[PDB]
C-alpha cells in the first residue's frame, strides 16, 4: 500500500527528498534534455555527497553521476590525510557498505554502487586508511543501526543484536568456532527477512566486510589479533 | 506545576495529530516528562494515555527522569 | 467478482478475488505458520512466519498480507521458506525466557505430567490426576511405592525448602483409585491386529496397556504363575504389597488383554509360532539370570542367587537359610535379600561390597533402614574363595581392596590389597552382584556383548523383522520406570509399524530455564514437607508388613499446594512451541543477551509476563481496534520494546475493562487469564459452547473444564469474538466452595441441612398455609431474570396453582413499550446495527455492555453515524457526530416539537398508523426548542434508516417512550434496519417477560407494604444485600422461601433455603435482547445432582403439575407464536400488537432521563461487589 | 473484494460482491422460483419466475440476473411478486398439454398410484 496511493490519513501523498525537489526547478527551466545529458545511461543528473573521514578536504561535493570514486577521493577530496594508503570507503552511512581499495574505480551510480553491495544511502562516504580495522567499523555502524531499530519485526529487532554480540565476540577474540558462517547466515537472513529498509540495509557493513575483508575477520578470530592494530582488546 | 503547559495545549488544540510537538514543548519546559504532566496532556488533548507513553519512549530525546 | 486460479503446494485452487493467501490456504487445508495475524485486525507483518515463495517474485511474500491473483503458483514448504521460518523462530527463541515443561516432568523417564497431576491433587481432582498419570504410567500406586523418584532431585522446590513429594502424591491418588473401581482409559475401536508380548513385567504390561488403548488384540505370554515380573518376584512385600499389584494387573486385563501365564518362550511356546500367528512381537523377558560369584566354590550348596532366593521367598517356597547369612553385592537385590533374611529369622546378616558406602548403587534410605533393622556392612571387600568342608559352605574368604585409580565409570576403581584376607563365617551366601539376561529365552537373536538383546535405537526393533524388544532385556537391570518408559515407547513404535509406516521416536525440543538460582526464590514462603510415617524398626524387623503408610487427603492437598508451578500455563495452547517443534531450530547458536523484566502483579484476572512476549502486537491491536479502550501500548524502541499499560501503570489503574481479549489473543503465554481454581495448573481441558447470562447481549462462549471444575472461558469467533468482564471472568462462581448443595430448614429457630423431599414438602405446606389463611394473591414470587424460559414458564404455572397473580422480579422496570407498540421487545436484531444509517445510543451503552460498544465501533467504521445521548462521559463519544448531555426528558419533547415545526413528520401516514397524535402535538406545543434539540431533529430527519440502542438498565422508561414517539413520527419503525433495540440488564429478561414475569419491584413492594402479600418465594435474588431499605419490607412477610446458589443475606432470614445450580449445569433456552432464542447447553452435570428445572418440577409435582423440559419448551413456543414474536427478526412488519393495531403515541409529563439502580440478581451482584472491592471496571 | 450488506425477507445477510440475488438466496435458505436458470449458462430472463421486489426500484427485478449491491432490501414473497409469479404460471399453463396424474389415479378415492404399481 504505497504513499502515492494511500499515505497521510489515507489520501495520496508524494514523499520526495530535498535534493530531487531542488533539482526539479532546474529541470523545468532548462528542459529535460539538458538534465538527461549529465550522468550515465541508467542514472541521469548530479548527486550530492558528504566526504568525511580520513579525506584531506571534507565537505559537500556535487558530482555528475558516473564520475569514478577514485576521482572523488583523490582529485576532489584531495587524497588521503597524511598520505596513507586508502583501505576502504564506507559509502551510504551506517546502512552502507565498505567498498575496498581495488573497487575505487566503480562509477558513482545507483546500479554501480549497489553492484558492490553498498547503497547510495545518505551519500556519506567515510574515507578510511589502512590503520582502521574492519571488524570495529562493521561493529560500529551495526551498533548504531541496532540502536535505531523500531523493534516491530523479529529479524531486525533481535537479529541485529545477535549480529552485534557476534561481532563483539569476534573483536574481543572470545569468539567460538563457526562464527563466520553463523554471522554470514544471520546477516543474509536479516537482510532478506526484515520488513522495512532499516533492517534490509542493516547488515550491509558486515556483509560487505565479509566480501572484501573476510581475511580480516579470519585473522581476528583464529590468530586472536588484527592486522590494523585498532581493536583495543588486542593491542 | 501544570499551568506552564496551558499555552502549548491551547496552541495545539483541535487536532490529536500534534502530540509530538506538545511532548517536545513539555520536554523543553520541565526538562523531562513527568507522569503527572503526561496525565495532564492525556486529559486535556483527548489522546489515549498508552499512545502518549509510546510516543514519549520511542525517541531517545525524551527522558522520563529528572535532570 | 472473478474466480482466481491459483496453485498452492502443487494443488490447483479456484479461490475468490480479494482474499489473502492465508485465508485461501486455511479454507483449502494448507497449513501456513502465523503468530501476528488476526482476522479482525489489519495486517501487521512483524513475526514473518507466514512467508511463502511465489513463482515470479524474488522475495518471500507474507501470506497474511499478499492477495491471491490469477495464475499464482505458491510454495509454502520450499527449503527457502523453511529456512526463513526456522531463522525467525530461532531469533524469537533467543529472547524467550520460559519453561515449556517443568524440570520434574523432564527428569521422569516416562515424562509423566508431574506438575499437572500435582496441581490437580491440590484442587481436589483425584480422578483427573489418576487419569493424567495413566496417560504415561499405568501403575500409579505400585510405582509410587517403589521408585527412586529422580523427579524430586530435579524439582525446583529444592531451591526453596524441600522437593515436592511427587511419589507420595502419586501413591495416594493410586490408592484412592484402586479403593473404588479403577480407572480404564477410553479404548479405540478394534483394529483387527494381534500383538504378542512375551513377559508380564512392567515393560510388557505397559506395552499391553498402551497397545490395547489403540484397539489392538493383545496377548501377554508370562512364564511365571502370575504376572508382575520383578515387581512381584523381586521387590518384597514390605515395600510393595502384592494386592496392589494384583489390582493394577486386573485393571489392565479389564481392557481386553489376555494374559496367558505359565507359558515360557522356547519351552512351552516357540518364537516361530509367535512370528506366524501375530503381526508384531514385543519381548520383555528381563534379566532373570543372577550372576555367579565368580570365585572357586561358588557351586557349593548354601550359595544361592539373589533373585532366585527372593523368588523362592515370594513364592513361599522352602528356602535353606541359617544363623549366619552373607550377601555379596550392593544393589537393590543385595539390600532386599539382606532385609528378607533379617525378617526370615537370620541372627546376623552381613553385606559385603567391593566399593565404599558412597558408591553404593542402592538408595541411602534403604541402607539406613536396613542398618536400623540390624544388617551389618563390610565395604571395600570382594570374594576370592568359598571355604566348604563337606559339600556345604562353612565360610567365605575375601580379599580386602582399596580405591586405587580411576575406572570406566570415571569415579574410582577398587584394586586388591596384597596380604589382606578375611574369613567370614556364613551358613548361607547370597550372590547379588547383578543379573544377566537368560540366554535360553533370547535364542535366535543377536546379543549385545553385555548379553542383552541388540535393538535399533529409537525403533526398539530386534534383528528379526516384526520382533521388538525393551526393558531389562535390552538396557539391563534398571529402575522400573525406565522399563515402563521403554514399554510405552515400544508400544507407540509398534502401533506405527502396524499402521504401515514405521517411524522412530522423536524427542521434542522444549524451552527450559537453566539460569535459575535459589536467589530467585528468596521471597517464596517456606512450607514444611509432608511427614513420612515409618514403622518402628524393632516391630518391622520381624514381619513382612508394609513399612510406610499412605498420606491423608489433607496432607496430600497441603503437599501439592507447595508446588511452584514451574511449567508454562500456556503449554497446551502455545503456538510458538508448536512451530519450534515443527522446525529443526537450533537456539544455542543465536543465544545472547536476554531481558529479565517480569515483575509480579496484583491483578486478579490477567497476568502479563514480558519475558515470553514475541512483540506481535496482537494485544495492543485488539485493545485498540476491537475493544476500543486502548489501555495497552508499545514502550521504548528497538530491542528494549515492551508492551505496557497506560503509563506503565497496573492494569487496574488504567482504563482497562478486564474484558480479557488481550489474554485470549496472545499466542505465547505472555498475557494469560488466571484460572478460576484454587491452584493454577496447565491441563488439557474440554471445551463446551454455552451462552453467557449476565446481560441481554447473549454472547456465546466456550467453557473449558477438566473434571467438575471450570478452568477457562474463551470467546467464540462469531462477530468481533468478544466477551466482557462478566462473561469472561465471573464464571468463577461455578467452582465457588461457598455454594450450598443441600437444602436448609428452620429447626429450633436455626437453619439446618435436610433432604430435598422434606424441604420441598415444607415449602409446599408453607405456601398452602399462607394461601389458605390469607386468601388468593397473598404469595409473591420474585424470580431472577437469569433463569431459562422453561423455568420462568414453570414458575408462572406454579403461581397459577397457588392462585397468585404476583409474579415478578425486583430487577424489572416499569414497561412503556407495550403500551405504545404492543409488545415489550426490541423491534429489530443485532445484525442490523452494521447496515443502519444512524445509531442513537442512549444511556451507558458502551460502559455497561462492552460488546455493544465494540459493535457500535465496528458499525461506525463500516459507515454508520452515531449519536450518543447520556448524562456523563461515554467511550462512544469519540466517534459520535453529535453528543448530547441531558438530564430531563424535555429534550425529547423539544425534539418532537422541532420535528413538527420543520414539517419532518408526514401527518397523513402518522395519523393513519398512530392514534393519539393531536394530544401529542398539544403536549409539545408549548415546550421551548433548544439548539441541541433542533440539531438532533435535523440529524434524525436526514437519516434514511435509524436504530435507537437503549441501555434498559440505565435509562428511564419516559426516555424510551419519547424515543419510540420520535421513531414513529419519522416512520423509523416496522421496517428493515430501522427500530429500537433494548439491551436488557440480565441474561433472560426478554424470556422472563414473554413467559409472564411482568411485575416490577415497586408493585411487589407496595403490595407487601399494604399487607396484601404475606409470603414470598424468591428465586435467586438478593433483596437484602442489594437494597437496605428492603430489609424492613421483608420483615412484613410471614413466610420467606429462598432458592439461591449461595446462602445470601436474604437467605439467612428465610424459613426454607433451596439450593440452585449454575447456568453451566442447566440446559434450556434463553432469549437475547433482540428476541433471538439461544440454547443453554450442559457444560457440567449438577453438583448436587438436581438442576433448577428438576427442583422446580419436583415442587410443581407436589402441587399436581405434570411437566418436563419438552412440554415446557412446546408451551413456550406456542406462547411466542401467539404474540407473533417467534423467530421474527423485525417486529410490527405487518401491524402493531395493540388491539387497535395502531401506535398509541406516548404522552406524559417530564421526568429524569436516566436512573441508577442496583442489581438484585445474586451472582451478578456478588461479582459486581468483587469488582468494586478490587477497584476494577467492566 | 467487499462484503455487501443486504436484507432478504426481513433477514440481514452479509453476502459477497458480484453475486446474483438467486445465489445469495440459495446459500441463505431462501426459496426463489426459477425455471430458465442454470449455473453454467449466462442469464436468459424468459420465464420471469424469479422476480423479486427491491426497495427503491419501481419494477420487479429478476433474481437470476440482478446483482446484490450494498444496502439492498429484497422482498421475495410480497403480494406484487406473488401476483407476478401467479400470472406467469397461468400463462405457461395456458399452453401446456400434459397429464400430471393419470385418470386412474384421480378416480381412486384413496388416490393410489395405479400407474406406478401397474
Ligand atoms: C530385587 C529387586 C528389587 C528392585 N527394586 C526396585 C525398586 O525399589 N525400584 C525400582 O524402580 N526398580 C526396582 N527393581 C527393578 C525392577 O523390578 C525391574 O527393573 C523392572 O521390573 C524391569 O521389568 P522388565 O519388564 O524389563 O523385566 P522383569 O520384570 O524382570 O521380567 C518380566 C517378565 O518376563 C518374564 N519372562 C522371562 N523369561 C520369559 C520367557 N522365556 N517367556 C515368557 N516370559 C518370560 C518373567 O516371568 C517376568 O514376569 C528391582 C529389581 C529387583 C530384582
Ligand atoms: C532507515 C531509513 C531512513 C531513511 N531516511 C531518509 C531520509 O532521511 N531522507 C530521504 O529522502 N529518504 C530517506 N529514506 C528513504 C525513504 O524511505 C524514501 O525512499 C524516500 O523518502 C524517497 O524519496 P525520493 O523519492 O526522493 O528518493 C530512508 C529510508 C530508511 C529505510
Ligand atoms: S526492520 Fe524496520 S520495521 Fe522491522 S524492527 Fe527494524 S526498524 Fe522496525
Ligand atoms: S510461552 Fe510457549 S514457548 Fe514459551 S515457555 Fe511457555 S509454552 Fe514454551
Ligand atoms: S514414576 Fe518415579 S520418576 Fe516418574 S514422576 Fe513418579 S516418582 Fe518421579
Ligand atoms: S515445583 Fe512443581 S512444577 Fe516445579 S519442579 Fe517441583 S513439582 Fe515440578
Ligand atoms: S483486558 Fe484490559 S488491556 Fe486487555 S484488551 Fe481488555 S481492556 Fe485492553
Ligand atoms: S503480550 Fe501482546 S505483543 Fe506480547 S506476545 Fe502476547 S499478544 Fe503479542
Ligand atoms: S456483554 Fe453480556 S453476554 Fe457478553 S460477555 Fe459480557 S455479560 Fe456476557
Ligand atoms: S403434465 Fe408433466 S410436464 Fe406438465 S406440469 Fe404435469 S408433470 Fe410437469
Ligand atoms: S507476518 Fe504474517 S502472520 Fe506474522
Ligand atoms: S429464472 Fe427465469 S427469468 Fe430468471
Ligand atoms: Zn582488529
Amino acid at each position: 500500500p504505497f504513499p502515492a496511493q494511500s499515505g497521510l490519513w489515507g489520501r495520496p501523498t508524494n514523499i520526495n527528498n530535498v535534493e530531487t525537489y531542488a533539482n526539479v526547478p532546474w529541470i523545468i527551466t532548462n528542459g529535460g534534455k539538458a538534465f538527461a545529458s549529465l550522468g550515465t545511461e541508467k542514472s541521469k543528473g548530479t548527486k550530492v555527497f558528504a566526504l568525511a573521514g580520513k579525506i584531506k578536504r571534507g565537505g559537500l561535493v556535487e558530482v555528475p553521476m558516473g564520475m569514478s570514486l577514485r576521482e572523488v577521493i583523490y582529485n576532489i577530496g584531495g587524497g588521503i590525510k597524511d598520505d596513507k594508503a586508502f583501505k576502504a570507503v564506507q559509502m551510504g552511512g551506517p546502512s552502507g557498505g565498505c567498498i575496498p581499495a581495488d573497487l575505487i574505480d566503480t562509477p558513482v551510480d545507483y546500479e554501480s554502487i549497489t553492484k558492490t553491495g553498498a547503497i547510495m544511502g545518505s551519500g556519506g562516504m567515510i574515507v578510511m586508511d589502512e590503520t582502521t580495522c574492519m571488524v570495529d567499523i562493521a561493529r560500529f555502524f551495526l551498533e548504531f543501526t541496532c540502536k535505531e531499530s523500531c523493534g516491530k519485526c523479529t529479524y531486525c529487532r533481535v537479529g541485529t543484536r545477535r549480529m552485534l554480540e557476534i561481532l563483539d565476540r569476534i573483536c574481543n577474540g572470545e569468539g567460538r568456532d563457526g562464527d563466520l558462517e553463523l554471522l554470514e547466515e544471520l546477516a543474509v537472513s536479516v537482510k532478506d527477512g526484515s520488513l522495512c529498509g532499516l533492517g534490509q540495509t542493516a547488515p550491509n557493513p558486515v556483509l560487505t566486510t565479509l566480501r572484501y575483508f573476510k581475511d580480516e575477520y579470519i585473522a581476528h578470530i583464529r590468530d586472536k589479533k588484527c592486522p590494523a592494530k585498532q581493536c583495543k582488546a588486542l593491542i | 506545576d501544570l499551568s506552564l503547559l496551558d499555552p502549548v495545549l491551547d496552541e495545539y488544540k483541535g487536532e490529536k495529530s500534534n502530540i509530538i510537538a506538545i511532548l517536545q514543548k513539555t520536554q523543553e519546559i520541565y526538562r523531562f516528562l513527568p507522569l503527572d504532566a503526561l496525565n495532564y496532556i492525556s486529559e486535556k488533548t483527548g489522546v489515549k494515555k498508552a499512545k502518549i507513553y509510546g510516543i514519549a519512549t520511542f525517541y531517545a530525546q525524551f527522558r522520563l527522569k529528572p535532570v | 467478482m472473478r474466480l482466481v486460479r491459483v496453485n498452492i503446494d502443487n494443488k490447483e485452487i479456484f479461490a475468490e478475488e480479494g482474499k489473502t493467501i492465508l485465508e485461501v490456504a486455511h479454507e483449502n487445508n494448507i497449513e501456513i505458520p502465523h503468530l501476528c495475524y488476526d482476522k479482525r485486525l489489519k495486517p501487521y507483518g512483524a513475526c514473518g512466519l507466514c512467508v511463502v515463495e511465489i513463482e515470479g517474485s524474488p522475495k518471500l511474500a507474507r501470506a497474511c498480507s499478499t492477495y491471491v491473483t490469477d495464475k499464482m503458483v505458491i510454495k509454502t514448504d520450499s527449503p527457502r521458506v523453511r529456512n526463513a521460518r526456522k531463522m525467525a523462530l530461532e531469533l524469537l527463541l533467543s529472547e524467550h525466557r520460559g519453561d515449556c515443561r517443568p524440570p520434574c516432568v523432564l527428569a521422569c523417564p516416562a515424562h509423566t505430567d508431574c506438575q499437572g497431576y500435582v496441581g490437580l491433587i491440590a484442587n481436589g481432582q483425584f480422578r483427573e490426576a489418576v487419569a493424567l498419570i495413566k496417560e504415561q504410567l499405568p501403575f500409579p500406586a505400585s510405582i509410587g511405592r517403589v521408585c527412586p523418584h529422580p523427579c524430586e532431585e530435579a524439582c525446583r522446590r529444592n531451591m526453596v525448602d524441600q522437593p515436592i513429594a511427587i511419589a507420595e502424591l502419586k501413591r495416594f491418588v493410586g490408592d484412592i483409585d484402586l479403593l473404588d473401581d479403577g480407572y480404564i482409559p477410553p479404548i479405540k475401536p478394534k483394529t483387527g491386529k494381534k500383538v504378542a508380548i512375551v513377559g508380564g513385567g512392567p515393560a510388557g504390561l505397559t506395552c499391553a496397556f498402551f497397545l490395547a488403548k489403540e484397539g489392538h488384540d493383545i496377548v501377554v505370554y508370562e512364564a511365571m504363575p502370575k504376572a508382575g515380573g520383578m515387581l512381584r518376584y523381586g521387590i518384597p512385600e514390605y515395600r510393595l504389597p502384592k494386592g496392589i499389584l494384583d489390582k493394577e494387573i486386573e485393571l489392565i486385563e479389564k481392557m481386553g488383554v489376555q494374559i496367558k501365564t505359565n507359558m515360557r518362550l522356547g519351552v512351552d511356546i516357540s518364537l516361530e509360532y509367535l512370528r506366524k500367528n501375530y503381526d508384531a512381537v514385543f519381548l520383555a523377558v528381563g534379566a532373570w539370570k543372577s550372576s555367579t560369584l565368580g570365585c572357586p566354590g561358588d557351586s557349593a550348596e548354601g550359595v544361592i542367587g539373589g533373585i532366585e532366593f527372593l523368588r523362592k521367598v515370594s513364592m513361599n517356597q522352602p528356602v535353606n537359610l541359617g544363623q549366619r547369612v552373607l550377601v555379596v553385592g550392593g544393589g537393590n537385590t543385595a539390600m532386599d535379600a539382606a532385609r528378607t533374611a533379617i525378617r526370615l529369622g537370620a541372627k546376623e546378616v552381613t553385606v559385603l561390597y567391593r566399593r565404599t558406602r558412597e558408591e553404593m548403587p542402592a538408595e541411602d534410605i534403604e541402607v539406613n533402614e536396613a542398618e536400623e533393622e540390624g544388617v551389618k556392612f563390610q565395604f571395600l571387600v570382594a570374594p576370592i574363595e568359598v571355604i566348604t568342608d563337606g559339600g556345604r559352605v562353612r565360610a567365605l574368604k575375601c580379599q580386602r581392596m582399596r580405591l586405587g585409580d580411576m575406572d570406566e565409570s570415571g569415579r574410582r576403581r577398587p584394586v586388591p590389597i596384597e596380604g589382606a584376607e578375611v574369613i567370614f563365617e556364613a551358613d548361607t551366601i547370597i550372590s547379588a552382584i547383578g543379573q544377566k539376561v537368560r540366554v535360553e529365552d533370547v535364542e535366535g537373536l543377536e546379543l549385545t556383548r553385555h548379553g542383552t538383546i541388540k535393538v535399533d535405537e529409537g525403533t526398539y526393533q530386534t534383528s528379526l523383522e516384526g520382533v521388538f524388544a525393551g526393558g531389562d532385556a535390552v538396557t539391563g537391570p534398571k529402575i522400573a520406570i525406565e522399563a515402563i518408559a521403554q514399554g510405552k515407547n515400544a508400544a507407540r513404535v509398534i502401533d506405527s509399524y502396524l499402521r504401515g509406516k514405521l517411524e522412530p521416536i522423536k524427542e521434542p525440543y522444549y524451552v527450559k530455564q537453566e539460569d535459575l538460582t535459589p536467589e530467585d526464590f528468596k521471597d517464596r514462603e517456606r512450607k514444611p514437607r509432608v511427614p513420612l510415617k515409618v514403622a518402628n524398626a524393632e516391630e518391622r524387623k520381624n514381619n513382612f508388613r508394609e513399612i510406610t503408610s499412605t498420606m491423608t487427603e489433607k496432607e496430600a492437598i497441603a503437599e501439592a499446594s507447595r508446588c511452584l508451578e514451574c511449567g508454562c500455563m500456556d503449554y497446551f495452547e502455545c503456538q510458538l512451541y508448536k512451530y519450534v517443534n515443527q522446525y529443526d531450530v537450533d537456539p544455542q547458536r543465536l543465544s545472547g543477551y536476554k531481558h529479565k523484566r517480569y515483575e509480579p502483579q496484583k491483578h486478579p484476572f490477567i497476568e502479563r509476563n514480558p519475558d515470553k512476549c514475541i512483540l506481535c502486537g496482537l494485544c495492543i491491536r485488539v485493545c485498540e481496534e476491537v475493544v476500543g479502550v486502548c489501555a495497552l501500548g508499545f514502550v521504548n524502541r528497538g530491542f528494549e520494546t515492551i508492551v505496557k499499560p497506560e503509563f506503565g501503570l497496573p492494569l487496574e489503574e488504567t482504563s482497562c475493562i478486564s474484558c480479557g481479549q488481550c489474554a485470549d489473543i496472545c499466542p505465547t503465554g505472555a498475557c494469560i487469564g488466571k484460572q478460576p481454581v484454587a491452584k493454577q495448573v496447565p491441563v488439557n481441558t474440554v471445551a463446551t459452547k454455552t451462552v453467557c447470562t449476565f446481560c441481554g447481549m447473549g454472547c456465546e462462549m466456550l467453557v473449558e473444564t477438566k473434571g467438575n471444575l471450570i478452568f477457562d472461558v474463551s470467546p467464540v469467533q462469531s462477530n468481533e469474538g468478544m466477551l466482557c468482564a462478566f462473561g469472561r471472568f465471573g464464571i468463577k462462581y461455578v467452582n465457588d466452595k461457598d455454594r450450598i448443595l443441600a437444602p436448609l430448614i428452620k429447626v429450633n429457630g436455626e437453619l439446618s441441612k435436610t433432604t430435598f423431599d422434606q424441604a420441598l414438602i415444607e415449602t409446599a405446606k408453607k405456601l398452602q398455609a399462607i394461601r389458605a389463611s390469607y386468601g388468593k394473591d397473598s404469595i409473591a414470587i420474585i424470580a431472577s431474570q437469569r433463569l431459562t424460559n422453561e423455568e420462568a414458564l414453570l414458575l408462572t404455572k406454579l403461581a397459577q396453582k397457588l392462585d397468585t397473580t404476583v409474579i415478578g422480579s425486583f430487577d424489572l422496570r416499569e414497561s412503556v413499550l407495550d403500551r405504545i407498540f404492543g409488545l415489550n421487545a426490541s423491534t429489530n436484531s443485532f445484525d442490523e446495527i452494521y447496515s443502519t444509517d444512524l445509531i442513537v445510543a442512549v444511556g451507558k451503552v458502551a460502559e455497561n455492555h462492552a460488546v455493544m460498544g465494540a459493535k457500535l465501533k465496528k458499525a461506525v467504521e463500516l459507515g454508520a453515524k452515531l449519536v450518543t445521548i447520556n448524562n456523563g462521559e461515554t467511550r462512544a463519544d469519540e466517534r459520535a457526530i453529535a453528543t448530547y448531555k441531558i438530564d430531563n426528558t424535555a429534550f425529547f419533547k423539544a425534539t418532537i416539537k422541532a420535528l413538527f415545526e420543520m414539517k419532518a413528520v408526514d401527518e397523513d401516514y402518522v395519523s393513519k398508523i398512530a392514534v393519539n397524535l393531536d394530544e401529542l402535538k398539544d403536549d409539545v406545543k408549548n415546550v421551548e426548542v433548544t439548539d441541541e434539540a433542533s440539531e438532533f431533529a435535523k440529524i434524525i430527519a436526514g437519516a434514511k434508516t435509524a436504530m435507537v440502542i437503549v441501555d434498559e438498565e440505565s435509562v428511564s422508561d419516559t426516555t424510551i417512550g419519547q424515543l419510540a414517539n420520535i421513531l414513529t413520527l419519522t416512520q423509523k419503525i416496522g421496517r428493515p434496519r430501522c427500530g429500537i433495540i433494548k439491551v436488557t440488564g440480565l441474561g433472560n429478561t426478554q424470556g422472563a417477560w414473554d413467559m409472564g414475569i411482568r411485575m416490577s419491584k415497586e408493585g411487589i413492594v407496595k403490595l407487601i407494604n399494604e399487607g396484601k402479600v404475606k409470603a414470598a418465594f424468591i428465586v435467586s435474588e438478593d433483596p437484602q444485600a442489594a437494597d437496605k431499605n428492603l430489609g424492613e419490607v421483608l420483615d412484613k412477610l410471614e413466610c420467606l422461601i429462598v432458592a439461591d446458589v449461595f446462602l445470601t443475606e436474604t437467605g439467612k432470614r428465610a424459613d426454607v433455603v433451596l439450593p440452585l445450580v449454575s447456568h453451566v449445569e442447566s440446559t434450556g433456552t434463553v432469549t437475547r435482547a433482540d428476541g433471538k432464542i439461544q440454547n443453554l447447553n450442559l457444560v457440567l452435570k449438577p453438583k448436587n445432582g438436581l438442576s433448577n428445572l428438576d427442583l422446580l418440577l419436583k415442587l410443581a409435582e407436589l402441587f399436581g403439575l405434570q411437566y418436563n423440559l419438552e412440554k415446557l419448551n412446546r408451551e413456550m413456543v406456542e406462547l411466542l407464536q401467539n404474540e407473533n414474536k417467534y423467530n421474527q427478526q423485525i417486529l410490527y412488519t405487518e401491524g402493531f400488537a395493540t388491539p387497535d393495531k395502531t401506535v398509541h403515541l406516548f404522552v406524559s409529563k417530564d421526568a429524569p432521563a436516566f436512573v441508577e439502580k442496583a442489581v438484585f440478581d445474586t451472582v451478578k451482584n456478588r461479582f459486581e461487589k468483587y469488582l468494586q472491592d478490587k477497584h476494577l471496571k467492566y
